[PDB]
């Protein structure tokens, strides 16, 4: 649209929240392949943030590239390098989700602040394969990576 | 770009000028600058055109791109008047190349918006029929001579249902489809032989031997092309005996198409030729009626008539 | 026009549909799995 | 005549072929088939497999087991589970796996582990009687 | 629709119209593979097939036990494949059941086993998975034969139903009968085998079993892989021919929003 | 033009069979080749923030990738490759690539000179 | 459009005709899941009739749903429930459409008028299950259900 589009000149960084990802019900919404910034370097930020920032990007892209097969095929189909992908991607796309202290009224879990070095080392963690065991579902509307190892332990026993 | 077009367009040129003694003209209607003098120099080094010895056989009219709209809606009319001169005034055939012809519509949009009218379907003026057929409308064959308009097209939006095409094919008689599928191949000129398309290809209007020539080799480049598919999944080993001779002549017959042109000499090094219809016609009945069926395909790749392949088939094992 | 990546996603057809169930059919019978071992493993790690 | 179909499940090497005789190995004892030898099933043993033409031509195939047919038609069918030429052998691999079985024989794990290990040393056995 | 709707359905019919085209692509490439393995197992699986062909073994009809093996693959999208093969267990299953035998189903493929179990489910005997991922083998059809001779079921008779392999185009359900030893022994068109005690005779008899689940696994193998190329030939077909109506709708529906954004650019003009 | 002429040829052809990377098996070695040498010249052409690269380098780059040199390395390494082979060549070799940028052509000794560069470089790697 | 768009809020039933539909040859083209009425109420037309009418919309959308998948992988991709629902739904789309007396120039077919029980009674049957041994061109153009049984019969020879 042209207000939109034309305010996009205006901001040093966007956070371009979507219904898709709303819909799953992941909260805040926010479109982790729309939303970008002018800091995002490796010079400002530092090379691991930025390395960690593109992994988790490219992993999102690469699991948007492979549901269009998943569509055909059904997912047993798929290789043994992809539903690692696949995983993965599902693993990232629910750390991403978190509860604020002011939604407590939706969802009634307690709002958290991650600083910045869990997320950083939380996301490291999961794309080098140290969670593949926990199921995705732990991770979802969790603070640190800690907590979704304790969430997971807990939905375990009281399975 | 990159097909063929101004070879192709040099060559039209030459052989017009030559096989029939009529000139040619070329409405550059909103021509890039660098293009247009490329265009020149090309020309020049090719011989259409020359400096010297007042012998040139192009009229060369650019409405560049840099002009406002009122003038580059107009020089397809200036093309034209040069034409129609040579028709009327001295009786004979012509050549008009409009490049593009998109653009010329284009122009008459914008002074038709500069004027104030409501623009019409898609943006494009009102008086989009009319204005296409007052120039379109002069390029026939009257009773003193003809003018034969070779208009390069481009269609919006690969849309060709938008107006402009839409407008403009109302008038085509026919259409000639380079493709770079067939530059690639190493094939020239890279006419698509089906993608084109004539009018004309009518027994009354080009003769039963004409036509069904045609067809003869249009089924069978098309029997080809489903057969390629084939090929390319259960392999060649599992094709009959008539589908293997198919696929020979149908090889044989694409080489054949492919000509040397006399200004892409440079090019090839091959001298060019000039194929008269009939020898074309007697070349592939020779080839579709099998008479050539013991022939290699490179004996046919880049040759005139049929009998300068089978010169070339023989030198080819000596 | 041109084809975009995950456009089947978008589209939200039927097609759509059919693949986000499928994979959440695939990765709940995943989890079920990973939680069976994760008991199993908290049990084998009290000895 | 005789009608001789010898196949692997890879590969086929003989297809209603015309030879004269054929010396197969059995379990019950090694035998020939001519061309009107009465009508026999059989289950092949670790051993070559000897053919010759109507002429007299000959050719050996090692064949690990199996099941060898004698029809009332005069038709063999000698379906071979793994049948490879002498040429694709080699003695040192056969000679020393079958020296380790002879070792590990000893170590009577179990009642199946030592025909698992009898297996296994006939089999080399029969490698090496063909190659030695 | 809208002017998005219809470039989003059509950006994911491109997208499926591309990947069922490299589908056929890779149906086609196995196919091939699988075609050129059939040949010596063809013969081989005939050969096996000989002796009870030409030896008519016609069982004796007061048998309770059965056995009923489907063989077919995980994979779907392959036409009517293992619709045809589940139809054809059902309809023996209960044709057999009418005299009251206690059948029982080896399903090869969790296709066949999934759809038998609604009816025919506490049937099954035992089941198998990957099948067809990669092509069969001789190991297959002896694991197969293992696990049916160990299951203490004391089969009386059997049948195997397979995708015989007609031609790329067209498979037949066939159906192979298979003995046991009992039978084997009691038939008097034996009597006139040479060194026939109950040890050769039965290992044979194992020998054989296997010999037909081998031949059926590698029938099938081929049928599926040329069934899914021709299945999704078809559906790149479907799509391209969706996408030439879908093309044809947007570039209406563009022209459409063009023309009534300006008409309302010089409506407000005028009036102004 | 003597580098990018074929480059340009190799993209084209992986372009066209890109669609079965994610398959990848069950198809032929043309394909595979096809597909194991497009992804090796994709990440060769991967740049970083205000960090320009002379045309000799470039070249250098794209001749070590092309000609063969890069088939047998797993692709999420090209980059480092790349990165540590630039540098390597800058320290050592500065004379190829001088009279690279002023002859401005390969000739066959300066071709010969960077085959033996760029194979005894990827032996140590 | 706005002309439509604007009378659609001033009628008591809609008749929606299709050409999608007419392009089938099945007519009257009515499009079963755009007509409407205010008195499809089971308070107003009875329980059993308002229960097969809905039978009938539920079974054609879900047919509709499945229209998507079907139109690419085939019908050799649907459950086995959805195979059975797509053969009752074919069956009903073909059930509903009607010989027309003022149609008799056209189709050469006698003209039906099909009392109201007999309608519900046919669909009633359809969505039952009474009749999926028949084919579906058996309901091509006919009144009564009787006469789609006569017509199957007549097609079995
Ligand atoms: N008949 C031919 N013989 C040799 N080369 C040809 C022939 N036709 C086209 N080409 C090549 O294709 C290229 C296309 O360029 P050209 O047609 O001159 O300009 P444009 O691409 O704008 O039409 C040319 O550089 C020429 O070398």
């Amino acid at each position: 649209d042209p207000a939109p589009a034309t305010t996009f000149a205006h901001l040093d960084a966007t956070t371009v929240l979507s219904r898709a990802i709303a819909e799953l019900g992941i909260y805040p919404a926010v479109d982790p392949l729309d939303s970008t910034s002018r800091i995002m370097d490796p010079n400002i930020v530092g090379s691991e943030h930025y390395d960690v920032a593109r992994g988790v990007q490219k992993i999102l892209q690469d699991y948007k590239s492979l549901q269009d097969i998943i569509a055909i095929l059904g997912m047993d189909e798929l290789s043994e390098e992809d539903k690692l992908t696949v995983s993965r991607a599902r693993k990232i796309q629910r750390f991403l989700s978190q509860p604020f202290q002011v939604a407590e009224v939706f969802t009634g879990h307690l709002g958290k602040l991650v600083p910045l070095k869990e997320t950083i080392k939380g996301f490291q963690q999961i794309l080098a394969g140290e969670y593949d065991h926990l199921p995705e579902q732990a991770f979802y509307m969790v603070g640190p990576i800690e907590e979704a190892v304790a969430k997971a332990d807990k939905l375990a026993e009281e399975h | 770009a990159g097909v063929g077009k101004t070879v192709l367009i040099m060559e039209l040129i030459n052989n017009v000028a030559k096989a029939h003694g009529g000139y040619s003209v070329f409405a550059g209607v909103g021509e890039r600058t660098r293009e247009g003098n490329d265009l020149y120099h090309e020309m020049i080094e090719s011989g259409v055109i020359n400096l010297k010895d007042a012998t040139s056989k192009v009229a060369l009219v650019y409405g560049q791109m840099n002009e406002p709209p009122g003038a580059r809606a107009r020089v397809a009319l200036t093309g034209l008047t040069v034409a129609e001169y040579f028709r009327d005034q001295e009786g004979q055939d012509v050549l008009l190349f409009i490049d593009n012809i998109f653009r010329f519509t284009q122009a008459g949009s914008e002074v038709s918006a500069l004027l104030g009218r409501i623009p019409s379907a898609v943006g494009y003026q009102p008086t989009l029929a009319t204005d296409m057929g007052t120039m379109q409308e002069r390029i026939t064959t009257t009773k003193k001579g003809s003018i034969t308009s070779v208009q390069a097209i481009y269609v919006p939006a690969d849309d060709l249902t938008d107006p402009a095409p839409a407008t403009t094919f109302a008038h085509l008689d026919a259409t000639t489809v380079l493709s770079r599928a067939i530059a690639e191949l190493g094939i020239y000129p890279a006419v698509d032989p089906l993608d084109s398309t004539s009018r004309i290809m009518d027994p009354n209007i080009v003769g039963s031997e004409h036509y069904d020539v045609a067809r003869g080799v249009q089924k069978i480049l098309q029997d080809y092309k489903s057969l390629q598919d084939i090929i390319a999944i259960l392999g060649m080993d599992e094709l009959s005996e008539e589908d293997k001779l198919t696929v020979s002549r149908a090889r044989k017959i694409q080489r054949f198409l492919s000509q040397p042109f006399q200004v892409a000499e440079v090019f090839t090094g091959h001298l060019g030729k000039l194929v008269p219809l009939k020898e074309t016609i007697k070349g592939f009945q020779q080839i579709l009626a099998g008479e050539y069926d013991h022939l290699p395909e490179q004996a046919f790749y880049m040759v005139g008539p049929i009998e300068e392949a089978v010169a070339k088939a023989d030198k080819l094992a000596e | 026009v041109r084809s975009s990546a995950g456009a089947v996603r978008d589209a939200g057809g039927a097609f759509g549909k059919r693949e986000q169930a499928e994979e959440e059919r695939y990765f709940r019978a995943r989890a079920k799995e990973q939680l069976a071992a994760l008991k199993k493993h908290h049990e084998n790690e009290i000895s | 005549q005789m009608s001789f179909t010898f196949a692997s499940p890879t590969q086929v090497f003989f297809n209603s072929a015309n030879v004269r005789q054929v010396d197969v190995p059995t379990q019950t004892g090694a035998f020939g088939i001519l061309a009107a030898h009465v009508p026999t099933l059989q289950v092949l043993r670790p051993g070559l497999v000897v053919v010759h033409a109507e002429d007299g031509t000959t050719s050996k195939y090692f064949v690990s087991s199996g099941s060898v047919t004698v029809n009332a038609d005069s038709s063999v069918q000698l379906l071979a589970e793994e049948a490879v030429t002498l040429d694709m052998l080699d003695l040192g691999a056969a000679k020393a796996n079958l020296e380790k079985a002879q070792s590990e024989l000893l170590g009577a794990a179990d009642e199946a582990t030592r025909a698992e290990i009898q297996i296994r040393i006939e089999a080399n056995e029969a490698l090496v009687k063909a190659l030695e | 629709a809208t002017l998005k709707d219809i470039t989003r359905r059509l950006k994911s019919i491109k997208n499926i119209q591309k990947i069922t085209k490299s589908m056929k692509m890779v149906a086609a490439a196995k196919y091939a593979r699988a075609e050129r393995e059939l040949k010596p197992a063809r013969v081989y699986g005939v050969g096996s097939l000989a002796l009870y062909e030409k030896a008519d073994i016609k069982t004796p009809e007061d048998k309770k036990k059965h056995l009923i093996i489907g063989v077919s693959s995980d994979r779907g999208l392959c036409g009517a494949i293992h619709s045809s093969v589940a139809k054809q267990m059902k309809s023996e299953a209960a044709n057999l059941a009418a005299a009251g035998k206690e059948v029982k189903i080896i399903g090869v493929g969790d296709k066949i086993r999934s759809i038998l179990h609604r009816t025919h489910s506490d049937q099954f005997l035992v089941t198998f998975k990957e099948v067809g991922r990669r092509p069969p083998t001789f190991g297959d059809a002896s694991v197969i034969a293992l696990e049916l001779l160990n299951s203490g079921y004391e089969f009386d008779e059997g049948s195997i139903i397979f995708n015989r392999f007609r031609s790329v185009i067209s498979y037949k359900t066939e159906e192979k009968p298979i003995f046991s030893l009992d039978t084997i022994s009691s038939a008097e068109s034996m009597s006139i085998y040479d060194d026939i005690d109950a040890d050769v005779l039965r290992n044979y008899q194992e020998y054989s079993l296997a010999n037909i689940i081998y031949y059926s696994l590698k029938e099938s193998t081929t049928s599926e892989q040329s069934a899914r190329m021709t299945a999704m030939d078809n559906a790149s077909k479907n799509a391209s021919e969706m996408i030439d109506k879908l093309t044809l709708t947007f570039n209406r529906t563009r022209q459409a929003v063009i023309t009534k954004e300006l008409i309302e650019i010089i409506s407000g003009a005028a009036a102004l | 033009k003597q580098v990018a002429g074929t480059m340009k040829l190799e993209l084209a052809q992986y372009r066209e069979v890109a669609a079965f990377a994610q398959f990848g098996s069950d198809l032929d070695a043309a394909t595979q080749q096809l597909l194991s040498r497009g992804v090796r010249l994709t990440e060769l052409l991967k740049q970083g923030q205000y960090s320009p690269m002379a045309i000799e380098e470039q070249v250098a780059v794209i001749y070590a990738g092309v000609r063969g040199y890069l088939d047998k390395l797993e692709p999420s390494k090209i980059t480092k490759f790349e990165n540590a082979f630039l540098s390597h060549v800058i320290s050592q070799h500065q004379a190829l690539l001088g009279k690279i940028r002023t002859d401005g052509k390969i000739s066959e000794e300066s071709d010969a000179k960077l085959k033996e560069i760029v194979t005894n470089f990827l032996a140590g790697f």
